[PDB]
């Protein structure tokens, strides 16, 4: 009867990107498999949450 | 203060505490501007000028201006445009300098010896045919047009420049080429100075005008 | 301010970096009028009462004393530079050379940081100290 | 053209010292026929551009 | 080319604040009450041939006081180092900007100068004359190397283009095709002057600081 | 006493004295070789100079010393 | 592989200063460059820089 369109708030994605942006310069002498670590996680929050509307 | 010969000049130039000279040193972009602006046009052979040679000789300024009838050069261009054309089309082995000069390290050459005395080529200038260019015969090609004329020109200062109306058709003939030969200013509708203006205070683009 | 005591004339901050050789000896060859030196002078007065018992720190002007600047060649408006018991120790940041910090570091804790690796590294007698850091970047994001 | 008059209809309603200009930057690509083929200025068969030959 | 042109002219335009009341003194003539001033009169070329050679001394007074005695000045107003120095003579070697123009400015001005005393030691044509003042002025930005240093000539350099791009595409037509002969470079010619007339007081002050006391 | 006796070695050309404007700081003229031809000179030149400065230049000085006061206010 | 178990326990049962323990941090950065060394130190990865270790 209807099609719910759907799509990310802009605050989540505000938010994704200041988690991002903080991981990145959070980073300082911590080792790259800490920081991939991190971002798989952001990203499999972010992905996982946003299932349908991440697209 | 009377002025000096030329020549004394050049000898001090060829000849020469460093007070005075480094003092007066403080204006040679001045008298680079000055003869950037009175070099010689394409009709003179050799434009003879005054300038300002320093005591010390650090830097020689030249003191006149470079103040011409606008008429009077308008023809002089159009002249030089059609001469350079009909040189074009005809000479087409054509060797342009497209160059530096040949003194990468070599002294300056000395304007007495090398430049004082050959004997220049003839400069561009259109043959003139007595039928329609007799009013302006004379007063076509000079340095200064009408330095002395004083019925048609101020004088030697070169304020006022009211010739007669023969001579401006003549001059207008001579010089028609370079002239858009419009009537009415309609025909630049939508690219004025005006539609430019507006064109440009509301973000838009005219399209044949700029952004 | 300024508690760091400068060394005005250069055989006094020579006779200086002779004096002492059971600590790190560090001379700040910035001009004190840059604002630059003023936050190199802050971080110094950070680590003043810290790195007291471990370090010596003092200030110098090139306009002062203009030795330091001719003859080591320390151009940059505020250069930290180290001398433990007549030897120029040289940190790794890797900025192309290690003879000076030239970057008005306003972290304490990197300075401190810095000041111990030094030492550690003049003890072992190394001439050019492994920095714990990476230097040769902004360190921002 | 036809296609790009529709699209600019419904837009109207909703370091490196480079020497020569790039004709990028360059204007008058008008959609319309009118306004990029006009009559030139012929000065009653008696008159023409400047410079011109 | 015409629209940049046109630019240039809405811009000159729009900005056309009318000129301040001045007091009217005239430099010319104050240095000419001066009494450490004379005055004569010479041909463009001579006087030019002698700016040149002054321009050159000045430039060697300037890059030899300072005890920089490790690079050399050419004729062509082209500084080279003559050898390799070191970090403390490369600080010593720095030539500033306006130092950098100035030099520019005097080598263009030096070919242009000697181009007409070529001009008038029957080495080349008239025609050929205002050929090589065309292509001194139009296509003079790779010539001078002038861009470098000062950004800001940049956009002169690119409305001289726009103008030689007017000139060629409205001379040559006709029997006159693609060539070299293209002799009508007033319009460069007018550009540079009030490029130069523009940059003359900051080059002005920084000789007149460098010479003090 | 030089810096050699510290036995020191490496690793007015400063880079504050210097700048991309007009190159360093300084006159390339020692102050020293002065005379009174020198003053002379010097006298000449600085009046041109002030002579050829005067156009504007009293209004531009009242205009400053009013922005000058204005400034005060809020600096 | 041995994770995070190279040394005896990178010194982490004692009580270093913080520089230690960022060195110890990073050693595995060192560690992952080393694994992935072939595939890094090829010359078309990065610029022409070529250098040759001594003997």
């Amino acid at each position: 009867t209807a099609q719910c369109f759907l799509r990310v708030d802009d605050e989540s994605m505000q938010r994704f990107h200041n988690r991002v942006r903080q991981i990145l310069m959070a980073s300082g002498s911590t080792t790259f498999t800490k920081i991939v670590n991190k971002w798989n996680t952001a990203l499999i929050g972010l992905m996982t949450y946003f299932r349908e509307a991440v697209v | 203060k009377e002025d000096m010969p030329p020549e004394h000049v050049r000898k001090i130039i060829r000849d020469h505490d460093k007070r005075v000279y480094l003092g007066a040193l403080k204006y040679m972009p001045h008298a680079v501007l000055k003869l950037l602006e009175n070099m010689p046009m394409p009709w003179e052979q050799i434009r003879d000028v005054p300038v300002l040679y320093h005591i010390t000789g650090a830097i020689s300024f030249v003191n006149e201006i470079p103040w011409v009838i606008e008429p009077v050069y308008i023809s002089q261009w159009g002249s030089m445009w059609i001469m350079m054309r009909r040189e074009k089309r005809d000479r087409r082995h054509f060797k342009r300098m497209r160059f530096p000069p040949f003194d990468d390290e070599e002294p300056p050459l000395d304007y007495a010896d090398n430049i004082l005395d050959v004997e220049p080529l003839e400069a561009i200038q259109l043959e003139l045919d007595p039928e329609e260019d007799a009013p302006v015969l004379d007063w076509f090609y000079d340095h200064q047009p009408l330095r002395d004329s004083r019925k048609y020109v101020n004088g030697s200062t070169y304020q006022r420049w009211q010739f007669t109306l023969p001579m401006m058709s003549t001059l207008y003939r001579l010089a028609n080429q370079l002239l858009t030969d419009l009537v009415d200013d309609n025909y630049f509708y939508l690219f004025d100075l005006k539609a430019f203006f507006t064109s440009k205070a509301l973000n838009m683009a005219i399209p044949g005008g700029p952004k | 301010s300024y508690m760091l005591p400068h060394l005005h004339n250069g055989w006094q901050v020579d006779q200086a970096i002779l004096s002492e050789e059971d600590r790190v000896v560090v001379i700040r060859f910035g001009h004190d009028w840059d604002p630059t030196c003023m936050k190199m002078d802050e971080v110094l007065y950070s680590i003043a009462e810290k790195v007291k018992n471990f370090a010596v720190i003092y200030l110098v002007d090139i306009t002062e004393v203009p030795d330091f600047n001719k003859m080591y060649e320390l151009y940059d408006p505020c250069t930290v530079m180290f001398f433990f018991r007549n030897k120029h120790i040289m940190i790794d940041l890797g900025t192309g050379n290690n003879n000076k910090i030239n970057w008005a570091m306003e972290d304490k804790q990197e300075m401190v940081d810095i000041i111990e690796t030094v030492y550690r590294g003049a003890r072992k007698g190394r001439g050019l100290v492994v920095s714990p850091k990476d230097y040769s970047t902004k360190y921002r994001y | 053209d036809k296609s790009k008059e529709l699209h600019a209809i419904k837009e109207r309603y909703l370091r490196k010292f480079v020497f020569e200009w790039d004709a990028s930057e360059d204007t008058s690509i008008d959609y319309n026929p009118l306004y990029k083929e006009r009559h030139q200025v012929q000065l009653l068969g008696r008159g023409f551009i400047a410079g011109i030959d | 080319s015409y629209q940049k042109l046109l630019k240039y002219y809405v811009l000159n335009a729009l900005k056309h604040r009318p000129p301040k009341a001045q007091k009217k003194r005239y430099l010319f003539r104050s240095f000419k009450a001066t009494k450490f001033f004379q005055s004569t009169k010479l041909d463009w070329v001579e006087v030019g041939l002698q700016v040149c050679r002054q321009g050159y001394n000045m430039l060697n007074l300037l890059i030899h006081r300072k005890n920089l005695n490790y690079l050399h000045l050419d004729y062509n107003f082209n500084l080279k180092p003559v050898k390799t120095l070191t970090t403390k003579e490369r600080k010593k070697s720095r030539f500033g900007n306006a130092f950098h123009l100035c030099r520019e400015v005097l080598r263009l001005t030096k070919l242009v100068v000697d181009s007409h005393v070529q001009y008038r030691l029957g080495n080349v044509d008239a025609f050929q004359l205002a050929d090589g003042l065309q292509y001194i002025f139009a296509h003079v930005g790779q010539l001078t190397g002038m861009y470098r240093y000062k950004y800001k000539l940049m956009r002169q350099i690119r409305m001289c283009k726009d103008l030689k791009h007017l000139i060629y595409y409205r001379f040559n037509t006709g029997p006159v095709g693609k060539g070299p002969g293209c002799g009508f470079w007033a319009a460069g010619w007018r550009v540079w002057l009030f490029f130069m007339r523009g940059i003359t007081p900051l080059l002005e002050r920084w000789l007149g600081n460098l010479l003090a006391r | 006493v030089p810096g050699l006796g510290r036995g020191a070695t490496g690793f007015d050309l400063n880079d504050t004295n210097y700048d991309e404007f007009n190159g360093y700081a300084g006159s390339l003229f020692s102050s020293g070789p002065y005379e009174k031809d020198d003053e002379e000179a010097d006298a000449i030149y600085a009046a041109l100079d002030k002579r050829m400065d005067e156009r504007r230049k009293e209004r531009r000085e009242q205009r400053e010393k009013e922005e000058i006061e204005k400034y005060r206010m809020e600096r | 592989w041995e994770k995070a178990s190279g040394f005896e326990e990178s010194m982490k049962w004692k009580k270093l200063t913080n520089a230690q323990r960022s060195g110890l941090n990073q050693i595995p950065n060192r560690r992952f460059t080393l694994w992935w060394s072939p595939t890094i130190n090829r010359a078309n990865v990065y610029v022409g820089f070529q250098v040759q270790l001594d003997l």
